[PDB]
């Protein structure tokens, strides 16, 4: 369970490129593909988790956060990013309103998603470690 | 807006 | 001109001492006073923003507040830290989901509201200019 604490280190050290890149990646799909994962293994990388898959996830009895397809639906993307993290079954929420909002992190990093998704998995290699 | 707010105050360590 | 990443700096690297102090103040009162906000004037300090308070600012600024009346009201306080943060004349909306949840971090810190509002009040002070 060590790994939630690594995972909400890194998020709060990558504010700025996670809000970029969600934004990024809502710019091209909405919701239309499900909430970004990080899944931990092998090793993190960022997957997308459609609503009704999430939906199981979370009831089994090692997730059950109350409320959570709701939380989903009414996190704003403009203001606010939202990722869950996956490790071994189990659902860590990520969420936070940077600054700038998303759509200025964005703007700021320009048209490279690639180049950021990259960066943000080699980093995660390296700071979410058993 | 911030006349319409209220300030949340310790108890305070009463004497 | 700088209070924003002042702000965002100060939540980022304060989250459990906020997530504790959200959860104390959730046991003591529900949203029976309103939500929980950081005035910056004259010094930074938490308020509470009565529900009619934060109509009365929304319908003020023509509605560009409207999706934080519905913030407030989805907030699920388990898991999301939500705080309103009052700026000069703008407001910055504080919504994140900390490790652990709110409720272990009350635990966990082992404070009390008083403390807690002291010492983040201290930690704010100097911190956040407007």
């Amino acid at each position: 369970s060590k790994w939630r604490s690594q995972l909400d280190r890194f998020v709060k050290e990558n504010q700025q490129d996670l809000a970029a890149l969600f934004w990024g990646l809502w710019l091209e799909n909405g919701d239309s593909q499900g909430t970004i994962g990080i899944d931990l293994q092998p090793t993190p990388h960022f997957v997308y988790c459609p609503k009704d898959a999430v939906e199981k996830l979370n009831n089994n009895v090692e997730n059950r956060l109350q409320e959570l397809l709701g939380i989903i639906e009414h996190n704003q993307p403009e203001i606010e990013v939202l990722m869950i993290g996956i490790g071994k079954g189990e659902i860590k929420l990520i969420q936070f309103a940077p600054e700038p909002p998303p759509p200025v992190c964005f703007e700021q990093v320009g048209k490279d998603i690639d180049g950021l998704l990259e960066l943000l998995e080699q980093r995660m290699s390296g700071e979410i470690v058993v | 807006f911030r006349e319409n707010v209220n300030a949340i105050r310790p108890f305070g360590r009463r004497p």
